[PDB]
């Protein structure tokens, strides 16, 4: 496989994301860490799909609505930034106030 | 009863910076091409050459703007700015290496300024 | 010019009269005073004030008052008070509380806080800075628990144990000279301040003193070894001769005598009580009266704090499991009823609220969780504020008094008790540099930056492969202060005066800074800060009721509490 430590670290993000997706599908309101996990995993998957940075930033703000999470969580996250390998190299994607 | 952690409930009132000091207002014009950013606490005689103003008054004074904030000067754009005293020991060293000592010996500062071609000297 | 309060607070931090809320709780701290002067605030970054020829000096060398590190615009909260100021440390020692900057161009700069070319700047704008938490009940059973302790701003672990051993699991002791020397040698790899407690049992002075002369920092008297009054007498004699603290885990079976027998055995001396509430052990059921004596320093373990609707069942099950209790014998049932008693916990809530109990600890991996001492302390504080309402000393609708009293329970009071006050335990000049920086929204969950000895040791930091440090996943990682040979310089290992004078570190090859324990047998319950009340504690032998000042103490367990699932993944 040949993995630098970065991939081993992002695998934890993917694990947290799938756990959060299971919890949300069950019918619970998410709290801060797994909401962050969902947002960052959607960003990474969208980057892998082949979207641009601007459209990724645009759709990052319409993935979680404020009534899917715990009370007061929307104020936890000012922004979320992640490293993602776009078809032309690794880039940093930052989305502000992702939940509103 | 919405809950937000780390939220502040600030009191009623206003914060004044540089209390009990004399305030001056001068006209600054940029005759250069590249835009110029100027900090708050940076001394106002060691500023860039291309700046044009009454350099004589701008000895031993600094910008009366909130700390960390900066003033921007576009090419060919002039504006009025506010200056206040530089308190404490009133000794200044370094920067552009023009004063390198007390601020009461303005003659040496002006002589070095017009020797090195600083604009606005009077 | 005029500056609105909101923008100033957002860009620099709260000022006089501003209140800040600690996490999801309902607690607000109001800044009592401030040392900096408006308009002369110091901040770093591109185009900021701290530069050569500006508020950063550029002439003086290291010796001429030039600092080595400064935290700017921090918000100190200690037993001395709550105020916003700048922190300056040099050579790993806190040297200045005040405002930092060049006195050449600024006004009102404290003379000892000159910042020059050889300084480091850390921007603590909008962050809460606290002294390193002190832990007094740590069972050394796992070397990966030091990271869990560090994640809660704990910088001093004081306990015994040699790993996953039977006695190490049961009690926090380091029996004998050989084992204690081995533990001292193994202490080099732990990036934390460490104190080692030896076995405090025996029938002669010499075997007990041999441990203190080997490098012990205190003594533990646990029931499973045998807490006979003779052992208490011998340990106390060795202690006051050697000027070290003694921790007592009182008998629970009453096989050797009741509580009054132990009370006479101590004979009015100064002792430190472990888990005075009694769930973890003690004289069933009237142990808690030790909280009322003017010469006994109380403490508490975490798993009973605060009182929720699930403590009793889990406590009964762990008592079932650890001690191999069975349900085919009614003696085990009687033991469970006589040990886990809800009325006493409901009373301990108020006694913590009323300042009766002065400290708080963990008892890690020994019926107590290492990584939630501050968490559970603040949970108890918020629950008591919700239930019993505001205290009698509150003014202007602020919770300064409660915050000070509850923060004295895990930073300064254990330092007073253990005699290590003059090096650590508070933000004060002349003390070591062990600081914890929290974000206000994360206060009590995850420490943002833990700094030991002037070098950042732990941090909630993001991915190492990014161009900037924030991107996910942010996790707790040990910084450069816990790698290489730098660990030997940012840590203090506490050690007895007698064993220090004997050149024990030289014989062992110790390399960390060696700390001295002193001024320990001269103190009592009258010296603790904000928690110095002594009274009568009445425990009804049958009804298990608790009466204080002729009034029954009890509280109802709550179903939901903050500081909870809103933050944790699981
Ligand atoms: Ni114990
Ligand atoms: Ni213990
Ligand atoms: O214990």
């Amino acid at each position: 496989m040949h993995l630098n430590p970065a991939e081993k670290e992002k695998l934890q993000i993917f694990l947290a994301s799938e756990l959060a997706l299971k919890r949300k599908a069950r019918g619970l309101k998410l709290n801060y860490p797994e909401a962050v996990a969902i947002i960052t995993s959607f960003i990474m998957e969208g980057a892998r799909d082949g979207k641009t940075v601007a459209m990724l930033m645009e759709e990052g703000k319409h993935v979680l609505t404020r009534d899917d999470v715990m009370e007061g969580v929307p104020e936890m996250i000012d922004d979320i930034q992640a490293e993602a390998t776009f078809p032309d190299g690794t880039k940093l994607v930052t989305v502000h106030n992702p939940i509103s | 009863n919405y809950i937000v952690p780390g939220e502040y409930r600030v009191a009623e009132g206003e914060i004044e910076i540089n209390a009990g000091r004399e305030k001056t207002t001068i006209r600054v014009s940029n005759t250069g091409d590249r835009p110029i950013q100027v900090g708050s606490h940076i001394h106002f005689v060691e500023v860039n050459k291309e700046l044009l103003f009454d350099r004589a008054e701008g000895i031993g004074r600094r910008l009366n703007i909130p700390s960390g904030t900066a003033a921007r000067f576009e090419p060919g754009e002039e504006m009025e700015v506010e200056l206040t005293e530089l308190g404490g020991n009133r000794e200044v060293f370094g920067i552009s290496d023009l004063t390198n000592g007390s601020v009461d010996n303005k003659e040496l500062i002006l002589q070095r300024a017009k020797e090195l071609g600083y604009k606005g000297v009077e | 010019m005029k500056i609105n309060r909101q923008q100033y607070a957002e860009s620099y931090g709260p000022t006089v009269g501003d209140q800040v809320r600690l996490a999801d709780t309902d607690l607000w701290i109001e800044v009592e005073k401030d040392y900096t002067t408006y308009g002369d605030e110091a901040n770093f970054g591109g185009g900021k004030v701290l530069r050569e020829g500006m508020g950063e000096n550029g002439t003086y060398t290291r010796t001429e008052n030039v600092l080595d590190l400064l935290l700017t615009n921090a918000l100190i909260l200690d037993y001395t008070g709550i105020y916003k100021a700048d922190i300056g440390v040099k050579d790993g020692y806190i040297v200045g509380i005040g405002k930092g900057g060049n006195p050449d161009i600024m006004d009102g700069v404290t003379p000892n806080m000159i910042v020059g070319t050889a300084t480091e700047v850390i921007a603590a704008e909008g962050k809460i800075v606290t002294a390193g938490g002190i832990d007094t009940h740590v069972h050394f059973i796992n070397p990966d628990q030091v990271d869990v302790a560090l994640a809660n701003g704990i910088t001093t672990l004081f306990g015994g144990g040699t790993g996953p051993a039977e006695g190490s699991k049961a009690t926090t002791v380091t029996p004998g000279p050989w084992n204690i020397e081995k533990m001292l040698k193994s202490t080099e790899g732990l990036p934390i301040n460490v104190g080692i407690l030896g076995k405090g049992h025996g029938s002669s002075i010499a075997p007990i003193m041999e441990q203190i002369d080997a490098g012990a920092a205190g003594l533990k008297i646990h029931e499973d070894w045998g807490a006979t009054p003779a052992s208490i007498d011998r340990s106390l004699t060795v202690a006051d001769e050697a000027d070290v603290q003694v921790a007592i885990h009182s008998d629970t079976l009453n096989e050797a005598g009741f509580l009054e027998d132990t009370l006479r055995a101590i004979n009015g001396r100064v002792i430190h009580s472990f888990h005075v509430e009694g769930a973890g052990g003690g004289h069933a059921p009237d142990i808690m009266a030790m909280a009322g004596h003017p010469n006994v320093l109380p403490s508490s373990t975490n798993p009973t704090r605060p009182f929720t609707v699930n403590t009793i069942d889990e406590h009964l099950d762990m008592l079932m499991v650890c001690h191999h209790l069975k349900q085919n014998i009614p003696e085990d049932v009687a033991f469970a009823d006589s040990r886990i008693r809800p009325e006493t916990i409901a009373a301990e809530d108020i006694l913590h609220d009323l300042g009766i109990i002065s400290m708080m600890s963990t008892d890690a991996l020994a019926m107590g969780r290492a990584g939630e001492m501050v968490l559970r302390t603040w949970q108890t504080a918020d629950k008591m504020k919700k239930q019993r309402g505001p205290l009698a000393e509150e003014k202007n609708g602020s919770d300064n008094f409660r915050a000070k009293r509850y923060v004295s329970k895990y930073t300064i009071n254990p330092a007073i008790a253990q005699g290590i006050a003059h090096e650590v335990g508070s933000i004060e000049e002349g003390k070591f540099a062990d600081l914890v920086l929290w974000e206000p929204k994360f206060f009590g969950v995850k420490a943002d930056r833990v700094i030991k000895g002037g070098i950042i040791a732990y941090a909630q930091i993001g991915d190492p492969s990014a161009s900037i440090p924030t991107p996910q996943p942010v996790m707790g990682r040990r910084m450069y202060g816990t790698v290489g040979d730098l660990i030997h310089d940012t840590n203090i290992t506490f050690m007895s005066k007698s064993s220090i004078q004997q050149g024990v570190p030289a014989k062992l090859g110790l390399k960390r800074r060696i700390g001295t324990v002193k001024n320990c047998r001269n103190i009592g319950k009258k010296d603790m800060k904000w928690n110095d009340v002594t009274t009568d504690i009445d425990i009804n032998p049958e009804t298990y009721e608790v009466k204080v000042d002729g009034e029954v103490l009890t509280c109802e367990p709550v179903k939901e509490l903050p500081m909870a699932q809103r933050y944790f993944l699981f």
